[PDB]
DNA sequence: TCCGCGTCAGACTCGTAGGATTATAGCATACGTGA
DNA sequence: CACGTATGCTATAATGTGGCAGTCTGACGCGG
């Protein structure tokens, strides 16, 4: 996977609610990964590494 | 959520008192006279010193905690044999003891097979020599090249580098992923195959039948010598203990039994057939 | 038989019992050196027992009866 | 040694000491110089034993003379070295250490025992916090955690009179102090007073634990380790590699960790170290022991040399690779070989080509033996050297040994039992194994490099079991279906087809012959073709009423070739069998017929003869392939250019405004899909026939002898589908998403695909290939779950003498009968004297095997329904009766007692899955005249005049005159029927039309349409058009819906002109139709509807591909009893029902039975609509809701035969979709194993009480003795277990451990002190004993009676 | 054919002696399994007849 | 009861090839067994 | 005594740690 940004989305999967939860993943060549993601309640979350 | 043994212990150490110079002197005089609290406080206050050297002693043999514990053993001996009468500081003296005990433990527990520090120390000099040689000879040290530099025997250098060889894991597989483990390649050698074991059962069985085919006095001194029928494998002169009690007549009769048995193997169909074996 | 063992299954019935009975008889000829009722014709002990079962000479009950007889003859001799 | 059972229990510290022969104090392994064991080290000879046989370490005593002579100087016993594999040692731990398996393994025993959460215990163990063990002052009670600071407070204030401690000493004290008796009584008292539903389970589970703990005689203290056992040296060996290096087990590294830290702890205790440091060392000690027992469970596993985690004790037992699966449930084997396989067409069915050098080696001991009996070899070593020299006399002896000695051939994978077969070997020069063609089917053997294992049965018993049970000849019929597998194909079938097939006139048309011999003589003379149509005189031999054969002579109008084949045909068979053109399909029937009329030896000879003649005439012909063979339809481009301008016109109409992406996608796919069928049909009409043959004068039409057409029509190789992409049009290709490309591949393989057609092909191809690699493993995992569950099931009894029977009806789905009732009840014991229509004379008896003759009688009388005896309804405890099962389908007669049925069932369900790894249904048109029969149907009459159906379950049947059901037809919801109930229709009439795409929502009542809760953006969406402006409404579901609309159900509500609610005829229900996900309504609010109208179109996307990839998960879901998300509701008890309470819309259906005064009240969703209306006398298990049924609910209300039949049919639906024939009785076996356990209410004379789960057989045994003697009667209820749980619920823990979850199985067995008496097959295979089944059933039943006395 | 050590040699000798009799024993893999479970501190005993 | 980390699973034989790394100070006094 | 193996002692001050796992995935429980 080329370093850069990627915008992806669980197409359902989580929550039989069937909500599409969008996420950003910033992938460096070297370093910790920086994740942003949505929650079923439309709250923006960060996962460091 | 502090669950880790390490982070718990390092939390406990931080939570200690840090000592000064005059405080070290007061506690140390009480400590050598035999104070309970003085010993405990000097040890607990200087734990941080163990860790700083223990952190710079990892990735060699044991784990951080393992080195920290053995380093702590050095701290104890340091407090016992500390001299407060000498103006010179404790931290300097303790550093020696902590490094000593850690090094000694790393030389023992690491090597799977218990190795002597005497051979280990010799090895150290062989390796340091190799380093200096490698920097100037772009290649790596030969055993002979090292031996020439130390003015020592080639054989002795080879013996030492022969004890440096690390042990491989048998439980660990080799075939790319997990296809076969070293255990499953390597057979039990001390144990004979059933073909070999069955061959010995046939010779032993044949001997019993071969004993009731020669003379009664020719298989009474030939087998009681080799320990075939008897209990103890005797020699030409020791067959005299039984009833033979001769040296000449025993040697003539041993070989007379073997000569008639050699014709028994030439006729059955072995002799040169079973000579290769 | 030689090719197929269907006929010998039809005599005893249970394939499993056919095998036990043919085994027991083949063991007699293998060890005891019991003489075969049918001409050997260069046949292995496995096939001869199946011939004897096919023709209906060998059977669990028959084998048991003759075992008792030889065993009683030996008791007679010992006493 | 020979033992009865095995028991497992917690090890006492003192028990551990018993096994030990000394305490290993030091980590020292061996001396670097004298590589001998160190003092009191891990390989100490003083503890584990001597390194060399009968020799002490210091070397003072040698030889077998010295026996058990413990050398005084070094302290080493003079015995065999073998002892070092058996003797254990031990380690004295300074601090008590918790055993990870009882701590971490969920649920956990230490936690459940103390009723204390894991978190609390761990805080205690890692020395974060103190726990109170006991305080007389209620100030601090029991098990209350105190932090470092919490301990300082009470310590000043109370102190002393309250005991709180830290680490494993604390938990051990807490375990020692706890009284199992008293807590049992206290917990019983709590359940009496206030039994809360969910906490009754948990309290009853701790009660069971406490009871079981006391009965086992295990002590809770022992969960904590004071003494630690040491594994014998040879089981953790340090051996020298050839390179001079050593190699050792990781257990040595883990033991050395433990000893170093333990000894350091002893030191720091001797030195009175400050407690922070003592604590660290106690943590490190527990870490090391937990790593040694089970590394990786306690968090981060200890990495050794590479970085890989060290392999611990538990890792050697647990994994598939552990010791169970790898070294015990299967092994590497002596007298085993392998090589490439190759054909042996010359072989007879019972033979196989075995390479000389391979066989020399495999039969080495047998050669040695004959060599010594002939006196050619003086002894064994001379015999070995004669073999090494490969002397000429040795070959002659080897030939003599192999005679009549059967050899096992095996091919991976062994999916079913025929993957192993026995043959009589034929010594051959050359290195390849020669396999008989006809068995290649069972092995799935094709000679493009496959290999086979050879195994030599050594004992007389093993030879007999191979010759009788496992021989090729004797395994002709498959164990799954009655249809046989042994049948020739390819060249063999090609040659037979060529000869049989007759061409126009040819040489010597319409001659007359005396028998097949004149025919053979004519053909070989070259005066007649094999295909000449000439009459011959043949004499057939038909069997009479007895065993005597009747002879019949008559003139037959066949061909030369068929006459000559008659010569091969054994007497008994009709000439009509050879009189057709023969293919592989006809030849299989021929051999089956011959087997059932004549018997085994004749079919064996006949099979060989067919193979010989088939090859012989196969080489005499010489058909092949070319470039002109693949004929291309002349009118292909005419149908391509038409279809292509048509699709072009719709693409131009797309920019105009009549088209969405989905609509045009469907329209283009439909156009190309019809074009493809057209071109294929024209291609097949120019290939199958299109033979202008000038007959004796004028022209005729006959079947084409085009090579590829003959290959396809004969069924020799390719199918019509493969020829569709060969000379026809390649067709529409589907993307990896499953959505289909709009542009099809008009070009074929003959014409050559373009770069783009090839690239597009790749997707499907590679997904296929990846599917075989990846999906094979779920199929195989299902085989293995099935096998484990149905291992124990064995034929135990001949006749249980039960009348119970699973009523089996004819599978008539989709017009043409899918599976006939005759074939569904063929070879099954009948239940209840079932005669003919006229009840006045018995036709058939009771327990009577249904033979093909009985079945043929059944068809003349046209019996539809038959109660037959089934495995599920069999009363036999600990197995099943020969009669309940019926015929062994592999043998063709009644099953033998002792046969392992369960295994055969699991294998036969599993195999097809592992090996196997048109949506134009719009109108029902009826094939034969009759009257329309509509069962289960509620429809409303629309303004057209037409019957528009509004039932969900609708079954249209076609009744004849006499009144039998012959065709079925599933009518859907939203259907227009042409004719109503019980009306006459003629052959080829359309009786109902419906749209396949879109399930419409059809309203019963007439009036105006109201929008309830249909807020735009909240619940629906609005989409507007141009010039005037047509808006269309799409119902967004909760998936796309906002938080605001979540609670709102959107529904089209029917109001009248006044704007009052219209009622649904005759009920209190107001009309309201709840619109689901994406219900696309055209017509906007306030539009006058008539009844029977389409309100809303929910889109029905059918993107599913008819393959086992999608089918097998359904099969696994049925076998494992996976409850659905919307279970179907059913009536619990019978009685008369009215409605009570409602939560807004949610129905609380209240049943108030007639006799049984207690009510049964159910909460029901609002949107779920009921089939029943109000006051009806409904019985137990009447269907209330729409949706799929849970097998649990079926069993629980209707019962056994209901749920068994549900599983059988739902599974069989999948396999039948893929053309797989498995008999129901196999599925029935596994369902029986599913319904093994039962929950109990009340007590009997034993220890049942509330809700214990015990096996059904054992509670029936109790009930039999109870009913005779009396005592407290016990109500029971059978429970369904899905496969995985059912296998873990087996009362053998050796089978449970070998299956899965080994760590958890052994902790639960160890704590219960469970005793395995080795009843099952897996158990006996593990200990390496005789199986309790097949051959072993005789011996095993003799041991069970030896238990009664001596 | 696999583990049984005594059994394999004994049956080899029988096959050269032409006895074709098995004389089975206990697979060594199972003896190991027992030792490995006792090394875990679980008492697993064979219960006699 | 429900959101959620946790824990347990994922066809059968055949093959190929061997295998790694690091560094722990100089010296004297000391304890242990064989001659 | 002696070779191999082990324990010993040294003094500027120095006193809280830190290399990866790459998100497999459907499944089924056990605390808050
Ligand atoms: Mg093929
Ligand atoms: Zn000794």
């Amino acid at each position: 996977r080329s370093p850069g940004v990627f915008f992806d989305s669980d197409k359902g999967k989580t929550h039989s609610s069937g909500k599409v939860l969008y996420n950003a993943r910033i992938i460096p060549y070297r370093g910790s990964w920086l994740d942003f993601e949505f929650d079923p309640k439309d709250n923006l979350f960060v996962r460091i590494d | 959520r502090v669950l880790d043994a390490t982070q718990l212990y390092l939390g406990e150490i931080g939570y200690s008192p840090l000592l000064t110079a005059e405080e070290e002197v007061y506690f140390a005089r009480r400590a050598l006279r035999g104070d309970v609290a003085s010993r405990r406080r000097m040890i607990e206050s200087n734990l941080r010193l163990v860790v700083k050297i223990a952190r710079r002693y990892g990735n060699r043999g044991l784990a951080l905690l393992d080195l920290i514990e053995e380093g702590n053993l050095g701290l104890i001996r340091a407090v016992e044999k500390f001299d407060p009468e000498r103006g010179f500081r404790f931290s300097t003296y303790a550093t020696w003891w902590i490094r000593q005990t850690i090094e000694r433990a790393i030389m023992n527990q690491t090597r799977t097979i218990r190795l002597p520090i005497h051979i280990v120390k010799e090895l150290n000099v062989y390796l340091r020599t190799a380093r200096e040689l490698s920097h100037k000879l772009d290649h790596e040290p030969s055993a002979e090249e090292i031996a020439e530099q130390l003015d020592k025997p080639v054989d002795d250098v080879s013996r030492m580098l022969r004890l440096n060889e690390r042990i491989t894991s048998v439980d660990t597989p080799l075939g790319g992923d997990s296809e076969k483990a070293l255990l499953d390649i390597l057979a039990d050698e001390k144990e004979n195959g059933p073909e070999d074991t069955t061959q010995d059962d046939d010779m032993k069985q044949s001997i019993v039948k071969w004993l009731f085919e020669l003379n009664a006095k020719q298989r009474e001194v030939l087998a009681r010598r080799f320990g075939l029928l008897g209990y103890e494998a005797a020699t030409l002169e020791d067959v005299g203990r039984e009833i033979g009690l001769t040296r000449e007549r025993v040697r003539q009769i041993q070989v007379e039994g073997l000569r008639r048995l050699r014709e028994i193997l030439q006729t059955q169909g072995l002799n040169i057939e079973a000579l290769f074996l | 038989a030689r090719v197929t063992v269907q006929d010998a299954v039809e005599k005893i019935g249970n394939r499993f019992d056919l095998v036990l009975v043919a085994a027991r008889r083949a063991r007699q000829m293998q060890v005891g050196g019991k003489d075969p009722l049918v001409p050997e014709e260069n046949d292995k002990t496995t096939v001869i027992a199946l011939r004897e079962i096919e023709e209906g000479l060998i059977n669990n009950q028959i084998l048991d009866v003759r075992e008792r007889q030889e065993q009683q003859e030996q008791e007679a001799a010992e006493l | 040694e020979e033992f009865d059972a095995i028991k497992i229990a917690l090890a006492s510290p003192d028990m551990i000491r018993s096994w030990s022969f000394g305490e290993v104090k030091k980590p020292e392994t061996i001396n670097y110089r004298t590589f001998k064991p160190e003092r009191d080290g891990l390989f100490c000879a003083r503890i584990f034993g001597p390194v060399k046989d009968y020799e002490c370490l210091c070397g003072k005593y040698k030889r077998l003379k010295h026996r058990g002579v413990i050398c005084e100087k070094c302290g080493v016993e003079v015995t065999q070295t073998k002892v070092r594999r058996e003797r254990m040692g031990h380690i004295e731990l300074a601090s008590p250490t918790a055993h990870i398996w009882f701590l971490k393994s969920l649920p956990s025993r230490i936690g459940l025992l103390l009723d204390m959460p894991l978190r609390d215990i761990e805080r205690v163990l890692y020395f974060e916090s103190y726990v109170v063990i006991e305080g007389g002052m209620t100030n601090l009670e029991r098990q209350q955690i105190l932090t470092e600071e919490q301990y300082l407070d009470a310590l000043e204030e109370f102190g002393d009179e309250f005991d709180a401690k830290m680490g494993a000493e604390a938990i051990q004290a807490l375990l020692k102090s706890m009284d199992l008796e008293q807590e049992c009584e206290q917990l019983r008292e709590e359940l009496n007073e206030t039994n809360s539903e969910t906490k009754r389970k948990k309290l009853t589970k701790r009660i069971k634990l406490l009871e079981a703990f006391v009965q086992s005689g295990n002590k809770p203290e022992w969960m904590i380790l004071t003494v630690l056992p040491v594994l014998p040296p040879d089981l953790r060996p340090l051996v020298p590699l050839d390179g001079g290096r050593f190699a050792t087990s990781d257990l040595n590294d883990l033991y050395r960790r433990v000893i170093n830290r333990n000894n350091r702890l002893k030191r720091l205790l001797d030195l009175a170290a400050p407690d922070i440091i003592v604590r660290n060392e106690k943590r490190m000690l527990q870490e090391a022991v937990d790593a040694l027992l089970d590394n990786g469970r306690r968090g981060r596993a200890i990495t050794g040399s590479n970085k890989r985690p060290l392999k611990s004790l538990a890792d050697m037992i647990k994994g598939k690779q552990g010791r169970f699966r790898q070294n015990l449930l299967g092994k590497r084997v002596d007298y085993s070989g392998r090589s490439v396989i190759t054909v042996g067409p010359y072989l007879r069915l019972h033979q196989c080509g075995l390479p000389k050098k391979m066989a020399l080696e495999l039969f080495k001991p047998f050669i040695y033996g004959k060599l010594e009996l002939r006196g050619l070899a003086t002894t064994i070593k001379a015999a070995k050297k004669m073999v090494e020299r490969e002397e000429a006399v040795v070959w002659d002896i080897l030939d003599e040994v192999i005679r009549e000695h059967p050899v096992l051939l095996n091919r991976a994978p062994t999916l079913h039992r025929l993957g192993i077969q026995a043959f009589e070997p034929v010594l051959i020069e050359g290195k390849a194994i020669q396999l008989h063609p006809l068995v290649c089917a069972a092995y799935n053997a094709d000679f493009d490099g496959d290999q086979m294992a050879v195994h030599v049965p050594l004992t007389l018993e093993a030879q007999l079991e191979a010759r009788a049970l496992m021989m090729s000849t004797n395994n002709i019929l498959s164990p799954a279906n009655g249809e046989p597998i042994i049948v020739p194909s390819q060249d063999v079938v090609l040659g037979l087809y060529y000869m049989t097939r007759d061409c126009v006139n040819a040489k010597g048309e319409g001659m007359v012959l005396t028998g097949p011999k004149e025919a053979e003589r004519l053909y070989r003379s070259g005066l007649a073709s094999l295909h000449a149509r000439v009459k011959v005189r043949i004499t057939e031999y038909e069997k009479d009423a007895n065993g005597e054969l009747v002879a019949k002579t008559s003139l037959k109008d066949t061909t030369v070739g068929r006459a000559i084949l008659w010569m091969i045909v054994p007497k008994g068979l009709p000439y009509s069998i050879v009189n057709q053109a023969l293919g592989k399909k006809a030849i299989s029937k021929m051999l089956n017929t011959c087997y059932r009329i004549l018997g085994l030896k004749p079919t064996v000879i006949f099979a060989d003869q067919i193979m010989y003649t088939g090859f012989a005439y196969a080489a005499r012909s010489g058909a092949s392939v070319g470039i002109d063979d693949m004929v291309i339809p002349e009118k292909k481009h005419e149908i391509i250019s038409e279809a292509e301008a048509e699709v072009a016109e719709i693409q131009e109409q797309f920019q105009s405004g009549l088209v969405t992406a989905g609509e045009r996608y469907n329209k283009v796919i439909d156009i190309w899909a019809a074009a493809n069928d057209r071109v294929s049909k024209a291609m097949m009409d120019n290939l199958q026939t299109e033979t202008v043959i000038n007959r004796d004068g004028q022209e005729e039409k006959q079947v084409s002898f085009n090579s590829i057409y003959m290959m396809a029509d004969s069924g020799a190789r390719g199918s019509a589908a493969q020829i569709r992409q060969l000379a026809g049009m390649r067709g529409l290709m589907a993307k990896p998403d499953g959505s289909i490309i709009e542009t099809p591949i008009t070009a074929n393989f003959r014409e050559g695909l373009n770069v783009l057609q090839y690239f597009i092909s790749t997707h499907g191809a590679r997904k296929g290939l990846a599917d075989t690699a990846l999906k094979t493993a779920n199929s195989g995992y299902l085989t293995r779950r099935l096998v484990d569950v149905a291992q124990d099931l064995v034929v135990t009894e001949d006749d249980c003498g039960t009348h119970e029977g699973i009523m089996m009806t004819p599978v008539i789905e989709g017009g043409d009968v899918k599976e006939p009732l005759r074939d569904r009840v063929l070879g099954r014991v009948t239940a209840e004297d079932v005669l003919k229509p006229g009840t006045a004379d018995i036709l058939v008896p009771r327990n009577t095997l249904l033979h093909e003759q009985w079945c043929d009688l059944l068809e003349e009388n046209s019996v539809d329904a038959v109660k037959v005896r089934s495995v599920v309804s069999c009363d036999t405890d600990f197995g099943v009766c020969a009669h309940c099962y019926g015929r062994d389908l592999a043998r063709g007669h009644i099953i033998n007692k002792g046969e392992a049925i369960g295994v055969i069932a699991a294998q036969s369900i599993g195999e097809p899955g592992t090996q196997l790894t048109a949506a134009a249904e719009s109108s029902i048109q009826v094939k034969n005249k009759g009257s329309i029969k509509l069962s289960n149907v509620k429809s409303v009459v629309n303004s057209s005049g037409k019957l528009v159906i509004t039932s969900r379950n609708t079954e249209l049947k076609l009744i004849d005159e006499f009144g039998r059901t012959k065709e079925s037809y599933k009518v859907p919801y939203g259907a227009v029927l042409a004719k109503g109930d019980g009306e006459q229709v003629a052959g080829g009439e359309t009786v109902a039309n419906w749209d396949p795409h879109t399930m419409p929502v059809i309203t019963e009542v007439s009036g105006f349409v109201r929008f309830t809760d249909m807020i735009d953006g909240q619940t629906i969406t609005r989409q507007t058009d141009e010039l005037t402006g047509l808006s269309s409404l799409v119902v967004l579901d909760s998936a796309e819906r906002t938080a605001g609309g979540k609670d709102l159900r959107p529904a089209l509500k029917i109001v009248d002109a006044q704007g009052n609610d219209v009622l649904i005829p005759g009920t209190d229900m107001p009309a309201q139709y709840f619109l689901p996900g994406k219900a696309i309504v055209q017509l906007e609010d306030g539009v006058q509807i008539s009844s029977g109208d389409t309100l809303a179109r929910i889109p029905q996307e059918s993107g599913g591909t008819k393959d086992i990839t999608g089918g097998l998960p359904r099969v696994a879901d049925l076998f494992e009893a996976r409850r659905p998300k919307e279970p179907a509701i059913l009536a619990e008890i019978s009685g008369i029902v009215s409605f009570g309470k409602e939560t807004k819309g949610k129905r609380r259906l209240v049943i108030t039975p007639v006799d049984g005064s207690d009510p049964y009240e159910e909460m029901i969703p609002k949107w779920r609509q009921l089939n029943v209306f109000e006051g009806e006398r409904v019985e137990r298990g009447d269907v209330i809701s729409d949706g799929p049924e849970a097998p649990h609910d079926i069993l629980r209300l209707r019962g056994v035969h209901a749920v068994t039949r549900y599983i059988v049919n739902e599974v069989q639906d999948v396999y039948r979709l893929q053309g797989v024939k498995i008999n129901d009785k196999h599925i029935e076996v596994i369902v029986r194993q599913m319904l093994r356990k039962a929950t109990i209410v009340n007590a009997g004379s034993s220890d049942f009480l509330e809700g214990e789960q015990v096996e059904y057989s054992r509670v029936k045994i109790a009930n039999r003795e109870l009913e005779a003697n009396g005592k407290v009667g016990a109500t029971y209820s059978r429970d369904l277990l899905g496969i995985t749980k059912a296998s873990l619920a087996t009362e053998s823990f050796i089978s449970a451990a070998s299956f899965q979850e080994t760590t958890r199985v052994l902790t639960e067995a160890a704590v219960a002190g469970k005793r395995d008496e080795l009843r099952g097959l897996k158990e006996n295979v593990i200990v390496g004993r005789l199986i309790p089944a097949g051959t072993g059933y005789a011996y095993h039943q003799d041991r069970m009676r030896r238990r009664a006395a001596g | 054919k696999s583990d049984d050590v005594n059994g394999r040699t004994k049956m080899y000798k029988n096959i050269v002696d032409g006895n074709h009799q098995m004389e089975p024993g206990m697979p060594e893999s199972f003896n190991v399994l027992l030792k490995e479970i006792r090394s875990l501190g679980i008492n697993i005993e064979l219960e006699d007849e």
